[PDB]
């Protein structure tokens, strides 16, 4: 079986 | 009555494949209440701003040297290798389309109905002969639908009146049958 | 091209609800439930071909979720404005009396993502087996959703799919019934 892989959210910029 | 504001925020990350994997391009997009803001597109290899609200997002994820190695290198960590995966059910999947035909009226009959159920994948040629001769104007169509179950139909009508003596056929060609599909609405 | 592979998640205040999911060319392969914190495919044979690590799912919901309370700052605090869908309601294929069918409800082009849906048999709500999809993206960002109704066609029953959304006045009753 394949793994599907899956791309990471990364955080923004705050104040 | 649930009058309450809503905010909302969604990300796409879109892998185009185009002859294969021959070619491929990312697209990462992230849109705040329906309007895109920053995009990373392959093509370009940084971020973008798309809208002003985006500006800062796009500027600070440019200093992580890490984060943009990384996508860069995505069309082969992430898009074709997914491609990969699921190509053996997704790209190779193939469903042979039910044929029915039947008459009809408009809002004595008036209309031959050639249903076209349950294929996959959605592309598909459905044509109306009178005897051997295609019929071309007077046919209407429900345009492709999606069932949203991997499967997909589509109803071609035929504006006629029927004479008898004549032999109307459907004829559905598609990539799951190596021969087209006939079906025969005598008299 | 020949084909897009969509990975495609959402987070929405204050409801606070955000689907992850994998679209490809316009079909669901899977979604993480976040409830159940594991991985539902769209087809049984799908899962029995490649698998999907649900876990770092809810890390991107988690972090969806941080951007968003940033961006509903960033933003003034102004609020998504309501797209109401439009609706068909539709069979899965042409009917013959006394074999299963499906009916399709199909809910589309529409935005924020949340919308009640209920099934009527002859004016009374109907449950029986009823599913839907998760909502699925569209190239302008709105959403599509399919609710499903299986059914015995009878001349007998008549069936309608009320459809509730913030974006429309009074709801929506699509019609439909055997002929």
């Amino acid at each position: 079986m394949g793994m599907f892989n899956m791309l990471s959210t990364v955080l923004g910029v705050s104040i | 009555g649930d009058t309450r504001p809503r905010f909302l925020w969604q990300l796409k990350f879109e892998c185009h494949f185009f002859n294969g994997t021959e070619r491929v391009r990312l697209l990462e997009r992230c849109i705040y209440n329906q309007e895109e803001s920053v995009r990373f597109d392959s093509d370009v290899g940084e971020y973008r701003a798309v809208t002003e609200l985006g500006r800062p997002d796009a500027e600070y994820w440019n200093s992580q040297k890490d984060l943009l190695e990384q996508r860069r290198a995505a069309v082969d960590t992430y898009c074709r290798h997914n491609y990969g995966v699921g190509e053996s059910f997704t790209v190779q999947r193939r469903v042979e389309p039910k044929v029915t035909v039947y008459p009809s009226k408009t809002q004595h009959h008036n209309l031959l109905v050639c249903s076209v159920s349950g294929f996959y994948p959605g592309s598909i040629e459905v044509r109306w002969f009178r005897n051997g001769q295609e019929e071309k104007a007077g046919v209407v169509s429900t345009g492709l639908i999606q069932n949203g179950d991997w499967t997909f139909q589509t109803l071609v009508m035929l504006e006629t009146v029927p004479r008898s003596g004549e032999v109307y056929t459907c004829q559905v060609e598609h990539p799951s049958v190596t021969s087209p599909l006939t079906v025969e609405w005598r008299a | 091209e020949e084909h897009v592979i969509i990975q495609a998640e959402f987070y929405l205040n204050p409801d606070q609800s955000g689907e992850f999911m994998f679209d490809f060319d316009g079909d669901e392969i899977f979604h993480v439930d976040m409830a159940k914190k594991e991985t539902v495919w769209r087809l049984e044979e799908f899962g029995r071909f490649a698998s999907f690590e649900a876990q770092g799912a809810l890390a991107n919901i988690a972090v969806d979720k941080a951007n968003l309370e940033i961006m509903t700052k960033r933003s003034n605090y102004t609020p998504i404005t309501n797209v109401p869908p439009e609706v068909t309601v539709l069979t899965n294929s042409p009917v013959e009396l006394r074999e299963p069918n499906v009916l399709i409800c199909f809910i589309d082009k529409f935005t924020p993502p949340v919308v009640n849906v209920t099934w009527l048999r002859n004016g009374k709500p109907v449950t029986t087996g009823v599913s839907e999809t998760v909502f699925l993206p569209r190239e302008d960002h709105l959403f599509r959703k399919f609710h499903y109704l299986p059914f015995l066609p009878s001349t007998e029953d008549v069936y309608d799919c009320r459809v509730e959304h913030w974006g429309l006045d009074e709801p929506l009753l699509k019609h439909w019934e055997f002929d």
